[PDB]
């Protein structure tokens, strides 16, 4: 009965202002008055085809949490398509034949929406398809912001590093946009530059936005300061002098941020952020993870509920 | 008019070099029907253009979609008992079905046995193609490109 | 067949479905000479057949002869003043160049800046192709396009 | 000058029943007669881009013991055309500006024609291309095989083993075609039979050939048992369950030979032929390869030398 | 004794104008009249470390075109220093013990330099050592210049590809630059430029040059279009964006070119020279690359034989 339920969950494009809030407004109150059986007879196939600790994890642990039961794969080595050269569409098609729901991650972009159109009646989340999607991080994203700063709107917020291949960027400033007065700082390199259909969307409903050079020309303006790590195993061979960081978050440089100023970071980090960043106030990609249990959890309710009270 | 034949459908104003690409791309020489062909063919408005007769054969939609983003200003008309009976202009719809190949190397649309599909957002500058798969938008000038 | 050329070629009585071979082939299209072609037509000397006239264009003897293996039946009208100045036709050529593709995957010919190349010979009620390079033989339905 | 005088030898296809007589000829004259100092001043390129111990050694050994020098590789590894993509069209092009003659043995068809097309005035020597042809090999066989018969006609003939991709065979068979009344048997597979193209060519002479599938068929009446080694380098997946020589000669199917009957292989050999074989009698593929040195220096001769030999 | 007599030829840096011009003069003696006993009784060796083609086999053809034999590998892989892990420094220190002079390429720069401190007497010829000096290839380079140009003087030069890595560009721009009025266009990607010790070197002479992005810019002036192939096994990775040519000349752009202009190239050439300019009268790479015979006949001459030449 709700609007998410029995709903695919593959683009950030396909949802509503109301959607995301939504799930926000579930995950606020699972956190507060968890409910150990939601889904107590249902299966859930967890399907990764790339590597993740973070999504996987967090997931499995939420339908568990929930009650629920999981099969699935870390890695195809093993599956059928794997070793005797079986499709995605065939896999997809015999898995949704023993599960309530499909949450995969998968390498080329697209496989996710390929994937509903064998699935029949079964829902699939897309814990990411290569480097096009990744709702379910923003979803979880919106809820670490919605806490720290207690609103959605008109915030100054800043994305750092590769901003090509961020799936994570790429579903969290469309989410963000479907929303008022936000403004955007865009810190990447040229050649990592951050998508123009995602540029050409934030003119379509003329917002602010603007590329820089360094993190301290936006440093005291920001409210959220989403970095990134350089997606070494997606970039071509034509950008392999872009693998090194470029910009690195220290705790001295840090000095003139807005108090209420959080750090974001969807995982994992290898140098652009400094260890020593993390003993200070603005450090939040850890707690930020932490919510993706609650994010999670709050959507594989709505999907596989009709309807739920609390 | 222009010299017609009784039943089938004219395709006029086709650019140059664009009219055989037709015929291959379209597998229009598949058939017994009488078919009239002109390349090169003198024209006061282009300069130049091509010209297809099929004989017995028509269109509508199954086609006349892509000539839209092909022939922007080629002219497909319906001719029967040696009349033309329906100018058409390019009905160019917003989705564009398997006939095209997404240049995102990393699309799943290349690997999986799935009919390629585009959405249509015509800018007046030049024409851009979402794919439905990888989401990533591209240039007509792109994705009909070799 | 729609009307008459001033100079330049005409190849008439090519069957059917060879007529679009030819074009695709020996890409006699790519070029800004007004081009006429007629596929599927009455003719009554054979049944009906293909027809493909090329302005300012004229065939040499081998030119000619390439298609043998095509339109083995055929005439070719080298056109002047809109007069035929000289028809000629198909005779079985010693090689045909650059156009087919050895199938011999082990042929250094598809590694190499060089153009293929065939000796043609009539086997049984067949055509065999030898390829110059590799020496293997094939019968000229197994070689092909490219 | 010499019919063979600045010659390609690339296929026995393009050579004569004269052609072959003159460097037997001249072959029995060196062999007889050695001539030291006849390619005084001489540097040939020995260029193998694929294996081989008998024709690149005794190839070289015949430049030096006609006093030429040489120059060349045996694993084309270490060339331009192995680590900086050089064609080989370009490979020839700037080598025939410093040799007076190009021996090459290349992994694919037609290789040595491809050179000709760009060695200018340099003779190309075939010593091997793909499975096709093995022009000098045949010289050395028919040098052989006269040396132990007395003469090249209305000879028994057998050829048993890899047919199909022996370089060696599509050869000699063109070569004997070319002398009178020699019958042939074709001992192999199904899948690596004498191709097509030499039947053919055989009957356009109306020479009597037939298919057997044991020695002991024809070990009566054969004069020449030409063995040959399975190619596995040239096998498709898919002809691998010939990979195993399907016809052993051992010493005691020898019994019923015709005891002028000699026992060749263009080697190396495998199993094909037992070594209790070796002492025997018919046993002459070593006598063979050792007359790969005649053979040589003699097609050397008549190539860089415009003048017949005393 | 000449004034290259038992010297060590590792750096264009090391020549004079008089060096250089002593070379080309015995380059057209040698090639006027052959003395084919030059170096009888001279044993060399020729040790390659590093791929090679025309280097390699040009200037062994060199040693046996004047009598001398010679020794070596091309491939380091089955020598001491590539099994038994021995320095290259001892390498030296034994051979230098067989020959009378060391011809190297190796894949380290100041490899050759640093032969001659462990070669005693024996002179060390450097075929190239890592993307610094290639001493010979300028020699021939400036033979075939002076062939086609009938001077090394006053004349525009462009040198377009990788200029960074091709020690070809280094020894040659240098050679130039010892002689007067000679103008420099550096056509290559701001990653591959020339390096600054090329143009400091310049400046000092009041040498004129400039950096243009297109043939073209400069295809009416230049009597020298000097072409060569990216240097793929040099590039860190990071400027693997350069891999592929960015410069490809095509016979169609020698429309507007000066009647004596000539294009060269090092070879091999990749992409960077359509083959159909191969057939334009200003291609001159392979008539370029046969010249590297007498340039190293006569650099052989002058370090081990001490007399001029007639
Ligand atoms: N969180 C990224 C990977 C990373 O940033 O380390 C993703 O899974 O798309
Ligand atoms: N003699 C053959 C190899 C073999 O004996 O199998 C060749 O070199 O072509
Ligand atoms: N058997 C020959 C080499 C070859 O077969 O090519 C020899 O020993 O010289
Ligand atoms: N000629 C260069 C290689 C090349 O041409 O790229 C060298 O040997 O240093
Ligand atoms: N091109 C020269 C070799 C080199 O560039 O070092 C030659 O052919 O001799
Ligand atoms: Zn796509
Ligand atoms: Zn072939």
């Amino acid at each position: 009965a709700n609007p998410l339920y029995q709903k695919h969950i593959i683009s950030i494009n396909d949802l509503s202002r109301d959607d995301l809030n939504l799930v926000l407004a579930t995950a606020a109150k699972l956190k507060a008055n968890p409910q150990p059986e939601l889904l107590k007879h249902k299966v859930i196939a967890s399907c990764f085809f790339e590597a993740s600790t973070r999504t996987r994890l967090s997931f499995e642990t939420s339908m568990h949490r929930l009650g629920a039961s999981v099969v699935g794969f870390s890695d195809s080595a093993n599956t059928s398509l794997g070793k005797k050269g079986e499709t995605l569409a065939d896999t997809i098609s015999v898995i949704s034949t023993y599960v309530d729901a499909i949450v995969m991650r998968h390498p080329q972009e697209g496989a996710a929406r390929l994937a509903t159109e064998f699935s029949g009646n079964v829902p699939v989340l897309n814990a990411g398809d290569g480097s096009n999607q990744h709702p379910t991080q923003t979803l979880l994203d919106l809820f670490t912001i919605q806490e720290t700063q207690g609103r959605l709107d008109n915030l100054h917020v800043a994305m750092v590093g590769d901003l090509k291949y961020g799936r994570t960027v790429h579903s969290l400033t469309q989410a963000l946009a479907k929303f008022d007065g936000n403004r955007f700082y865009f810190i990447a390199p040229d050649a990592l530059a951050m998508p123009q259909y995602i540029l050409d969307m934030l003119d379509e409903k003329g917002i602010a936005w603007s590329l820089h050079s360094s993190i301290e020309e936006v440093m005291a303006e920001v409210d959220i300061l989403y970095m990134t790590r350089v997606q070494k195993e997606r970039l071509a061979p034509s950008e392999y002098a872009n693998v090194k960081a470029q910009f690195v978050l220290r705790a001295s440089d840090l000095h003139n941020a807005k108090a209420n100023m959080k750090v974001l970071h969807p995982l994992p980090r290898v140098d652009e952020i400094a260890t020593d960043v993390d003993k200070t106030p603005h450090a939040w990609y850890f707690q930020q993870a932490g919510n993706g249990i609650f994010a999670r959890q709050a959507l594989l309710a709505l999907v596989l509920n009709r309807d739920l009270v609390l | 008019q222009v010299e017609a034949i009784k039943r089938g459908t004219v395709i006029d104003h086709i650019p140059a070099q664009i009219g055989f690409k037709l015929l291959s791309l379209f597998k229009l020489t598949e058939t017994d029907q009488r078919i009239t062909i002109g390349l090169n063919l003198p024209s006061g408005e282009m300069g130049r253009k091509d010209l297809i007769k099929i004989e017995n054969t028509f269109l509508s939609e199954d086609q006349v979609d892509q000539l839209a983003l092909y022939a922007p200003q080629a002219t497909v008309n319906r001719i029967d008992n040696y009349e033309v009976v329906g100018k058409s202009r390019p009905s160019l719809p917003e989705r564009i079905d398997n006939v095209l190949v997404c240049p995102n190397s990393n699309c799943i649309s290349h690997a999986e046995p799935v009919s390629s599909s585009f959405a249509v957002r015509k800018r007046a500058n030049d024409i851009a193609l979402k794919c439905k798969y990888c989401e990533k938008e591209f240039s007509h000038n792109v994705v009909l490109a070799n």
